[PDB]
Order: structure tokens, then C-alpha cells, then sequence
RNA sequence: AAUAGAUCCGUAACUUCGGGAAAAGGAUUGGCUCUGAGGACAUUAAUGUUAACUCAGAACUGAAACGGACAAGGGGA
RNA sequence: AAAAACCGUAAAUCCUAUCUUUUAAAGGAAGGAGAAGUCGUAACAAGGUUUCCGUAGGUGAACCUGCGGAAGGAUCAU
RNA sequence: UUUCAAAGAAUCAUUCUUUUUAAAAUCCGAUUUUGUUACUUUGAGUAA
RNA sequence: AACCUGGUUGAUCUUGCCAGUAGUCAUAUGCUUGUCUCAAAGAUUAAGCCAUGCAAGUGAAAGUAUAUAUAUAUAUAUGUAGAAACUGCGAACGGCUCAUUAAAACAGUUAUAGUCUACUUGACAUUUAUAAGGAUAACUACGGAAAAGCUGUAGCUAAUACUUGCAUUAUCCUUUUGGAUAAGUAUUUGUUAGAAGGAAUUAUAACAAAGAAGUAACACGUAAAGUGUGUAUCAAUCGAGUUUCUGACCUAUCAGCUUUUGAUGUUAGGGUAUUGGCCUAACAUGGCUAUGACGGGUAACGGGGAAUUAGAGUUCGAUUCCGGAGAGGGAGCCUGAGAAAUAGCUACCACAUCUAAGGAAGGCAGCAGGCGCGUAAAUUACCCAAUUCUAAAGAAGAGAGGUAGUGACAAGAAAU
């Protein structure tokens, strides 16, 4: 037949799974989730090739079942959740709390994170729709359905989705003074404040990003993140703090220890 | 005068009797003709009036046989390169592509054509905006840069 | 059965392989006509349940002057732009004309508006006559062996004048 | 003795390129009930008056048979 | 439900013609190689009739003649 | 064959950067747009 | 590492080829083999035939339990468990091979404003109830044939298998609140208006109609109210199907092809999940072509790749992976979301097995091995310990796969 495929070989590994050629065949393909799987990483590699906590996916396995493990301060039981682009993901027993950020050199690390703001996630909508009776949905690239939004609320806006009540706090629009990352881009990583956007005319629009060094580059609108305003970015970076480190001057500084 | 087949062109969607003829802007930067929005016909796959809606790609040719009825002939000249010698090299293809009577086509004339839903066996696409291009010779062997 | 097994655009002829797939299907055609109300059920793809009527003798129908629907039976068929077979036959397809009651209409009228929303609408004299004969035209619109029923709008105006002019320089 | 009528499909070696050739070799063929096309004539684009049998298609039906007798090439190397 | 028809999908057998690939075949007619065989002087010199070409005819064979050419000739030249 | 050129700082004697010089819409003497394409520079989409 | 030498001759200079030379992740083969690491391995021809053994099932809070056993206070209530069984779900993944395939596939690059979409996740619904009806397995009892994934009557009983079926929500006037009012989700048809996209016959609202499938009659236990199973829609997900554009081996001793049997298009219809000559009827006479079509060959699966490089290139690409096709070779078909599936079925031929002669069942191009072919290719080993899959998802399977075995296919380190 020639169903749904099931398998992905451990050379097909997707680009930022970083796993070893000979460390067996295959590599899972992760359930039908709220996020691609192109863009996103199992629970297992997450906490195994990284977090290192245990050595063979059966334990990996053993430590699932104790309900332990949460997902947007909700319970989640299935070894194959990916995470997504923008979650948190917290461990009782330890009481600590992870959330999910990228590099400058386009992966994807778990950063510690404090309760307080531990209760913040933030989502882009991705769709905008009418119901019965007119009501306003958004869809959002966490595969979340956000209904009852604003009328102030545009497409490519941000919101403050509470992670408990399911309800929106506050709105974060696009203007060029808006902090924005970078998703799945070949320069992915960047924090940048955006000079301008170019519209195009029935094709992808490309946006200009600007960064803290004078450095401007260019991206496709569809893979951008509004992260928060002129202020400061809302949430906490990653050690490298979204800026990007040129190739000859990092071999300075990696030589300078 | 304008139904003469063995059946009624509807123009689908027009309305009839509330209120207060259809057409519509299409997009991509194109203009609805006057003689398109002040004429009589009435067709189901006219890029103007019908249910199509242009989406897809863009391309631009020359007429080359006008002979049947609401369709017409497009080809596609353009140069093709070959890494061995390093020259570029002519290489054609053609393409058949609807006509809506709001257009007037004449041969050699150059025309833009968009991209459509499967109209027919393989006629894929509908022709947009049409200049007056006259020609010298053969149609088949006029060149020209698009 | 759709998609392979003919000549191609140049005028020659592919050679053939990728032995038929089931997701082509090209399913029996289903011919339904007038009696006593008769319909099956047809396993489309995706579990979605097809409706195939095979004897069909009532459904909707509108006027389009009124926008108005009445149920009703049809009752004889008389003409369809397709091939002549299919009215000589008495079947149903999707741009059929036939034949109406005109009485629960009528009732309609009489109780709307008297007399033998945007009401005052003037109707017009053709059909009057029509109406006063008491059986009339209507050209059906919903695809019968599609949806199991059947729906069609009464034809008024330039469209009647074609149909009746192509119906009866005339046999 | 074998068909042989008519329509349709297809038709080789050779050749003086004109033919061979109806090559060879096949398919259809009744009855009843219908559909379409093929003209002339007169009124201020439209409505009327009126005539052949000729082809193409369709269902239905019969003990699968229908150039039903009469009439009529056996082909090939 | 067996059973039956219908348009339809169409397996499989045979006939007919064509195409593609190997192979038989009495004899005929070529080429090559072989070995000191047989017949001649054809060609390389003015090769003992300058050579060669295109074409028609003839001879045991190399060849010859007729017609129109070329010098790659045996002449760069009263 | 259809816009040429001129002018100024910074290494060593040179190179290099920068300003304007027609007409037509845009702004109350200044603020600024004036073919297509091949081509070429850049980018983004770029599976392992 | 941007390389030349012997050979025409009495000797010489050339054009020119033969030969020398080195590589192959390119095979076979001859000799020889003191170590270790690492590991290609019945593609070449026979997608030829196969003995045999296996290769896909599924139960730890949670459908169903007098097959069945135990343990607690005293036949009372609970439990702990449970083969056989009905049902759910997968079995349509994987693995193997390359015969067909020459604008078909494949790759890059779109569109789906022309569709569908299992599991999961997230939002969330419309026209007897102190708990409703039968219909049956395992089993018990009589059998039968040689035999197989064989089966009759009798009795039964269940379930989250099958099937009937138990409020109420929203809106307007005086204006917290009194009154009045409306009651269909998809899907289909007819009539109007109309947050986004670039453009809607979009989202949606109103009216006239039809009308599915439902909204819990199902089981367990967490905060010092929860979960499981299952149900309507929307969206995403894991995808698939059509589809635009650009791109290829040799050959003209293949120059005109296609069009009664759809060729090209228009109109209308059937059909499909959507669109389309996909198909039907009518009408039109059209479409491709020395920029090499139609044809023929390919000891031709396509691609990123491999061999060689001064740089250009030429040659191999079955082969770790992506995509395509296939399971003897055509044809057909049920179930199922998803198969035209082959360790699912039906029919033909060619094979071939068992046969009490009446009749049954078959596909190793899956992991091993046999025959045949050829120069040519490894054990009828161990185990799911690693990866990852399936399910009622910790405790069970997995010839997917890892290890072991044979191994001078190649490669690297280094004694005598």
C-alpha cells in the first residue's frame, strides 16, 4: 500500500537534531503534534541529547510515566510530543522550569527559567477566522485556537496567552521598532529590531532586520516571531543573547580563553 | 444575438431581479477593460466573468493561430544555456491558452497570460492584457527577446 | 481510469506502465428517473457517504422572481440541452427541464399576497397563462444523482421564450 | 459445394507508378416505435404556407435470425 | 440467496498481417591469410607506347582503344 | 551616433572617497520620481 | 605531479597509429598469507524454479470474565489475577528487487482562489432515566470427511459490537430587572447584503426550502473536582492526489504524424474528493513538426553521487538515503480513513504440491538454505541487550535491526 509513512532513517534525521551516524538506524518520527516536524524535536532527543538525564530510551520511557513531565502547565504522557517553537515545559520533582530558545547557530537548547516568568508564554497567530455569529478566532502557530480576541489584534501581531485560563493579555504589533526573531532562516538566531518591510506584489514579501552591530540582513515574511517591543525582549534570551557572532572574530574569541 | 448554441450561457452569480451584468478587478495589478465591463458576452471560463481566479504564475508570448473558437495558441521563446560550450542556445515551447471575446487577437500580437484551474485536456491558462504587435514574415518564425 | 490510457498532446501515443490505481475509481454511471421515491447509499472515498437516487419524484423548487421555495412533484420531462436520449427516456441530470403542478404555488400566492418582504413584483403575463393551464416548466439545477434529491428554479422570461421558442417554424 | 448483394474497416510482392485491387482478410444486414439533417413559397430581424425519399444515430423485440427465395467472384503461391 | 439480463471493466485461446533478433539452405559470387604453385610485362627511368582521370566498347590477366581533360611530366623558356 | 565632465579631503610622489550639471510631475528657494529584457551584484527558499 | 618512450627508413624530418604507463568505491582470476581496526558481499546471466524453518500481532488504573485460582471481616462484599472468546487498532509500516519505463518518472520550483486527510492536539453543539431492546461468540452435547487458517442443528449468555432514547439556548421594548420573541450543524438548491486576501460566488448575516450525523444509557481514580473510550464542526498536525514552469542516452538507412476506436477545442451533462475528453451527446476542424514530432534501439529505475581532474570535460550511478514500479504476467474485487494490497480474495494460462482419485491448498524479487545459470557471490547461527515500530502501549512481539559466523571486495596501523 502506500500509506502514511512511518519511519525516518537515522541519516534523514532532520538538519538541528544533531544525532550520530552509527548510533543505530532510525530515528523517531514524532506524532502528529502542534508543531511541524521539520521544526520541532521529541521529548526524547530533547531530554536525552541534551539534558542527558538518562541512557536508553526505555528509561526514557520509565521516567514518562510518572506524571512528571508538563507541557504548557498541563500534564502530557505520549514520548513523542515535539515541543515547538515557543512552549514551557516544566519538571516538579526538581521544580525547575525549561523553555525552549535557539542559537545563533540554529538548533534548539533549553534555557532555565524562573516561576514568575515561567507563566508566560508567548504565540503569533497564523490565522485569522469568522464563526457563527460573529465571533473572531486566531489561530496561532502553537496549534492553539485562541477565540474572543480583540478587534485591536491584527494577523501578524503577537499575543500574551496566559497558560492556565487559556485567555489573551495584551497585543505586540510589527512596526520597525520591534523586536522579531528569526524561525527557520538561513541566518536564524538574530535578534533584530527590522529597518523596514518590501511588500511584493502576489509573492513573499522580504523584510529587512537590522541588528545591535549595524548589520542588516534579509528574510521571507512568512518565518518571523514578534518577541516584544522597543523596550527589551520580553522573555529571556539564551546565554548567546540572539546575536549573531562573526565566523573569524568568534575563532578570536574561542582562542582567547 | 448572444446565446446562439444549443443551450443559455448563465453568467453564474450575476443576480437578476434584487439589485439595488458581473465582473471583477482580478488583482495582480491588471485593469478590467471597458469594452469588458460594457459588453454583451457571456462565457463560464473567462478570466473576467467566470469562476476562475487567477492564481500561479505569469507568462508572456506570441499568438499564433487564432483559427478556433475561444482558444488560442501561445508559444514561448527564450534563450537556454549549455554548461559545455558556454553559450546560449534557442529552445521553444508552446502552450495552448484560452481567449475571452473582450479581447481582440491578431497574430504575431504580443500577450500576457496568467495561470488557471484546469480548463481543459491541457489548456491551463487565460490571457490577460494584449498589445498591438505587427509582424514581418511568418509568425512561427518571428523571435523576439520575451 | 482517469488520467492514462490515451494519446498525448503532440499526436503520438504513450507507452503504458503504473498498473491502475484504485484512487482513480471512475465509479458506474447512475441514471435515475421518475416513479416512487427510491435512493441508495455509495461508499465515496473518505467515508463520505454518497446519495445515488435512482427513482426520484419529488424535491424543492423557487422562484426566482419571489425567491421563494415550495415542495412539490414533477411531473413529465420534456427537454434537455444534452442529448436526446435522456428526455426521451424520462431521466433526470443537472440542467433538465420538466414539467410542474402549479397549484401549492398558487395557494401561495393567494395566501401571501390575494388575489388570483419585496412583495409587488407585477409577474408577467406568459406565465400567467401558464399557471392558468396549471401545469408548467422548470428547468432542475441540483445534480440528482449527486445529492439524492432533487431542487430546480422555474424559468421566467428571455429563458422560457428560448426554450418554449426551441419547443413549439416549429413541429 | 463453397460467398456472391450493399455499407464500413483494412489491402501485400511487384510495377511500365498507370495498376495489381472487389487483392488477401474481416465486421454489419429483420420487424415495429423514434431522433436529426438535407427545399420552395410572403409579411414589416421576426411570424406563417408547403414537398421528396435519402442518409446518420437510437432504444425494444425474436428459438441469434434477417443480401431469409428470386438474383450473385472461389481464392492464393 | 442461488439464478437471469443489461450497458461496462476485461482475463484467456485462435486466426490474420506486420515488425524485431538468431539460424538452415543445393549453388553462385567476393575478400583475406597462408606456402619456394601456374601464366604473363602491367606499374616505378622517356619502364622501354609518358603517366593518370571521367566515360563507351573489347581482350585469358595484368590491360587496350575511341572522345574530352590534368601535370601529380619527360617542358617553368624566341 | 543620443551625458559629457568638472571640483574637494585620506596611504605613497599615485590611487581612493564625496558634491553638482538639463527639462517634466512632487513639495512653501529647498525638500525628489522620470522603459523592458539579456547581462551582472547582492540577498531570502536553500534536506540530509 | 599541467609529464613522456620503442616501432614505418640506407640514415633524417613529419602526418599518423600501434604499444608502452598509472589509476578504478571495477569485477573475475593465479600465486602467497606472521597481526590488529574496519566490512563490500547471488545487481550483471535466469523479475528462473523452490524442500524446509520462521518472517505481524496486540492485556500492570480503565470494554467485556461462573474456562479458571487465590487472599482478606464473617454463604455474604471486595479484591488480586486469568487462558478460550466478541470487539477496538495496526496489519496499507518495514524489508527486497529493478523487468517495464525516453517529457512518462525524477529533480528544482509553483498552484491547490480545484481536493481529501487515520492517530494526536486545541477550541467547542443543532429539531423508562434512582438508566432502554435483542443478537451471539467462547462453551456444553451429536457429528463428518484424507486433509486444510473446514464445518450443522440444540441450548444459552455479555459488553465501549448492534440498536431506540432522558430538556433547553439565543434575541427585543419600557431601559440590576418585568414582559414579548426566535429555535437545523454540515451538505444541497433559490434570492440579497457582505474581518481577510491581490482578486470571492471568501468568512459571515437574512429569507424560502430540504436534510444527514450527533450532543455521553460506556469504564477507572487526582487535587491535603480527574482520567480513560467514543461522538458534530473548525484549524493545525503526520500526508496523499492532481498540477504550472525548466532540464535528458543513440539514431533520418524513422519526414510527415494524430483524427471512424477522442485526435484538438466549445457547449451541456454523468462520474469522481475536487477539475478535466476521465467519460457521454451535439457542434467545430483542428493539434504536433529539421529548435528532429511521430517512430526504432538502449547488455537504460531517476537524483543528490562515484572514477578521474591543471581547468575545461568523459565515463559508472542496482546498490546505506529521497522518490517510482512490482511481487509469475496480464484482469478484477471486498473490507478498511488509507490497498486495485498479494505472508487479502477471485478468474486464465504456464508450473507445481497432497490426494483414500472423490477433492484440497500455492507463490522465497522477505531472513536462512536447495536446484538451474554462469567466472562470479556468506550461517537452514544468537538475540530484541542498542535504534525504532505496533497495540488494550513499562513487563509482549519485531529475520525491521544489533551481535556472532565465512570473508586477501576494498581501506588503515605495523613484526620478520
Amino acid at each position: 500500500g502506500k500509506g502514511i509513512k512511518k519511519h525516518l532513517k537515522r541519516v534523514n534525521a532532520p538538519s538541528h537534531w544533531m544525532l550520530n551516524k552509527m548510533g543505530g538506524q532510525y530515528a523517531p518520527k514524532t506524532s502528529s503534534g502542534p508543531h511541524k516536524l521539520l521544526e520541532s524535536i521529541p521529548l526524547v532527543i530533547l531530554l536525552r541529547n541534551r539534558l542527558k538525564y538518562a541512557l536508553t530510551f526505555d528509561e526514557v520511557k520509565m521516567i514518562l510515566i510518572q506524571k512528571i513531565v508538563k507541557v504548557d502547565n498541563k500534564v502530557r504522557t505520549d514520548c513523542t510530543f515535539p515541543v515547538g517553537l515557543m512552549d514551557v515545559i516544566h519538571i516538579t520533582k526538581s521544580n525547575e522550569y525549561f523553555r525552549l530558545l535557539y542559537d545563533i547557530k540554529g538548533r534548539f537548547v533549553p534555557h532555565r527559567i524562573t516561576n514568575e516568568e515561567s507563566k508566560y508564554k508567548l504565540c503569533k497567530v497564523k490565522k485569522i477566522l469568522l464563526r457563527k455569529g460573529r465571533l473572531s478566532i486566531a489561530v496561532t502557530h502553537d496549534g492553539r485556537s485562541i477565540p474572543y480576541i480583540h478587534p485591536d489584534v491584527k494577523v501578524n501581531d503577537t499575543v500574551r496567552l496566559d497558560l492556565e485560563t487559556g485567555k489573551v493579555l495584551e497585543h505586540l504589533k510589527f512596526q520597525v521598532g520591534s523586536l522579531v526573531m528569526v524561525t527557520a532562516g538561513h541566518s536564524v538566531g538574530r535578534v533584530g529590531v527590522i529597518s523596514s518591510i518590501d511588500k511584493n506584489m502576489g509573492t513573499y514579501d522580504i523584510i529587512h532586520v537590522k541588528d545591535s552591530r549595524n548589520k542588516v540582513f534579509a528574510t521571507r515574511l512568512s518565518n518571523v516571531f514578534v518577541i516584544g517591543d522597543n523596550t527589551k525582549p520580553y522573555i529571556s534570551l539564551p546565554r548567546e543573547k540572539g546575536i549573531k557572532l562573526d565566523i573569524i572574530e568568534e575563532r578570536r574569541n574561542r582562542l582567547k580563553a | 444575438d448572444v446565446q446562439h448554441e444549443r443551450a443559455y450561457q448563465k453568467q453564474e452569480g450575476a443576480s437578476f431581479f434584487n439589485s439595488k451584468r458581473y465582473w471583477k478587478k482580478v488583482g495582480l495589478g491588471f485593469a478590467t477593460p471597458k469594452e469588458a465591463k460594457e459588453g454583451v458576452y457571456v462565457d463560464k471560463k473567462c478570466p473576467f466573468t467566470g469562476n476562475v481566479s487567477i492564481r500561479g504564475r505569469i507568462l508572456k508570448g506570441m499568438v499564433i493561430s487564432n483559427k478556433m473558437k475561444r482558444t488560442i495558441i501561445i508559444r514561448r521563446n527564450y534563450l537556454h544555456y549549455v554548461k559545455k560550450y558556454n553559450r546560449f542556445e534557442k529552445r521553444h515551447k508552446n502552450i495552448p491558452c484560452h481567449c475571452s471575446p473582450c479581447f481582440d487577437v491578431k497574430e504575431g500580437d504580443i500577450v500576457t497570460v496568467g495561470q488557471c484551474r484546469p480548463l481543459s485536456k491541457t489548456v491551463r491558462f487565460n490571457v490577460l492584457h494584449v498589445e498591438k504587435h505587427q509582424i514581418f514574415g511568418s509568425a512561427r518564425k518571428q523571435f523576439v527577446l520575451f | 481510469r482517469d488520467g492514462r490510457h490515451k494519446l498525448r498532446l503532440t499526436g503520438g501515443k504513450k507507452k503504458i506502465h503504473k498498473k491502475k490505481r484504485k484512487y482513480e475509481l471512475g465509479r458506474p454511471p447512475s441514471n435515475t428517473k421518475l416513479g416512487s421515491r427510491q435512493v441508495h447509499v455509495v461508499r465515496g472515498r473518505g467515508r463520505n457517504y454518497k446519495y445515488r437516487a435512482i427513482k426520484l419524484d419529488s424535491g424543492s423548487f423557487s422562484w426566482p422572481t419571489f425567491g421563494i421555495s415550495k415542495n412539490t412533484r414533477i411531473i413529465d420531462v420534456v427537454y434537455n440541452a444534452s442529448n436526446n436520449e435522456l428526455v426521451r427516456t424520462k431521466t433526470l441530470v443537472k440542467n433538465c427541464i420538466v414539467v410542474i403542478d402549479s397549484h401549492p404555488f398558487t395557494t401561495w400566492y393567494e395566501n401571501t399576497f390575494g388575489t388570483t418582504i419585496g412583495k409587488s413584483k407585477n409577474i408577467d403575463p406568459l406565465l400567467l397563462e401558464q399557471f392558468k393551464q396549471g401545469r408548467v416548466l422548470a428547468c432542475i439545477s441540483s445534480r440528482p444523482g449527486q445529492c439524492g434529491k432533487a431542487d430546480g428554479y422555474i424559468i421566467e422570461g428571455d429563458e422560457l421564450l428560448f426554450y418554449k421558442r426551441k419547443m413549439d417554424k416549429r413541429n
